[PDB]
């Protein structure tokens, strides 16, 4: 499976699609640079509508404990 | 790891598979639960960087925290880099060079310069510096993975 | 395995049966994660390339992927093989051969002389050599087998 | 089993198949030369009609990753 | 089996039980699959044909493949005697005899006669020509039990 | 969970309280101090009226074998 096809689902929570994406992500080995370019894009970017809304409110700078309590009730 | 031989000096001992494997059991059984570090801390006496990333090399699963631990374990290390700033000129012919933050991480040292440093007099414990990482990078998955 | 003996010498000592079947059950039960990678890494330590067949040759199951290594471990070898041409004129008496891409594949050497050469002063690393093309074959299935 | 008896179905993968293939060639005790003749004749004769059509499209030179690739939606 | 001790010598040490059983479940476990031969071959290094006996007459189950072994064994045993004729006059004072197929066999021979040939100076490999011919019966029996 | 939202049920022995409290003061990282305060406060806030009526007879000074056996019959 391709990493362009890792996508999270209406019902599924962000946690367990984001364990999906860095062990895609652990099977790219491209330059750690695309990689950063990936995970700061393509992770919120295939996120459900709800939760993509809750982390365009957490602004760009945010880490990762951040965006997992944040996208929690999701 | 780094052992004490018979003779009386320190040597270089791979770890047990059975040993590999008790790593691999704590992590499958009590996933992030606290007793995890006391368990890690034993299983990590006398062990080398290059020991420790492959024990954190040869987890399956939880790839969240994973990546979690990486970032801290570079943020360490580039606090690392920070706060012991390189040393005045070049290097001795009769000494070996200070540790950075990833010869600490183990990415940029060889073995034979992980047990330099380590058995060399005065000695290094560039495997406890890392540990701290570690456990204060266990710490935040600890406090996160709370539910 | 070419391992240290209390005396200080490197000499041969067998891989052990619960370490052969550690390698087996990893096999059974990870397939082609990337996991397999840094533990066959380990169990790999000190390992011959007589060794190291053993380890492939015991495969059971994922045929396909055992030919495409196979392939790749003749490739690497061929190409070994191109990059160094064997030297100039005979053999001396006083030394002893240089290896090929088979010899580092273990076929066409044997043990002794897999411990002539990583024994003696300098040491030449064939098992390292094999890793590698071990480890990058690894990648192209691992690459391939990714769904 | 004969290696002769070996084929692929109308709706199996070719991917299982050729796992068959190097199963079956893995008891096969000839020559390596007869083996590779083996591997590029009957493996591609005994595929099934829409892998086979699409086998015929790589031509020769090909290797197994590539014809891997390229039978995985048939 | 025989190996070498800390002395430097090589002496003879018993086989040990999960070496046994490690054999016994093989069997149990993978039956006539090919991978029971890279298999057999490692638990044999260093393995007299008493001990081969041994192995072989613990076998339980797959008596027609044990019987058409064992007919194997004798044919290359007799295979042995014909091909390597007795030598010429008396045994020398000074000297051990040369083995038939049935000490290869381990059958006519005493361990001290097992040891004797493979430890003396030149050594004779009695263990390599009975493995020849459990692989090569190992041939027999594969080729056979595929269905 | 907060330790804040460590309580008591209506029917829930106490004992099987104490035990969750300890569990999640083991996943508390404070200094002991605060700890001590956490102790002596919030175990009894937190307890059912039953209990808690029990352990006001106690008084302070009070230690954990006194307090889980006060406690046995509600």
């Amino acid at each position: 499976t391709s990493i362009l096809d890792i996508r999270q689902g209406p019902k599924e929570p962000f946690r367990d699609y984001v364990d999906r994406f860095y062990k895609t992500l652990r099977a790219e080995q491209a330059s750690q640079e695309v990689k950063n370019w990936m995970t700061e894009t393509l992770l919120v970017q295939n996120a459900n509508p709800d939760c993509k809304t809750i982390l365009k409110a957490l602004g760009p700078g945010a880490t990762l404990e951040e965006m997992m309590t944040a996208c929690q009730g999701v | 790891p780094i052992v004490q031989n018979l003779q009386g000096q320190m040597v270089h001992q791979a770890i047990s598979p059975r040993t590999l494997n008790a790593w691999v059991k704590v992590v499958e059984e009590k996933a992030f639960s606290p007793e995890v570090i006391p368990m890690f801390s034993a299983l990590s006496e006398g062990a080398t960087p290059q020991d420790l990333n492959t024990m954190l090399n040869t987890v399956g699963g939880h790839q969240a925290a994973m990546q979690m631990l990486k970032e801290t374990i570079n943020e360490e290390a580039a606090e690392w880099d920070r706060l012991h700033p390189v040393h005045a000129g070049p290097i001795a012919p009769g000494q070996m060079r200070e540790p950075r933050g990833s010869d600490i991480a183990g990415t940029t040292s060889t073995l034979q310069e992980q047990i330099g440093w380590m058995t060399h007099n005065p000695p290094i414990p560039v495997g406890e510096i890392y540990k701290r990482w570690i456990i204060l990078g266990l710490n935040k998955i600890v406090r996160m993975y709370s539910p």
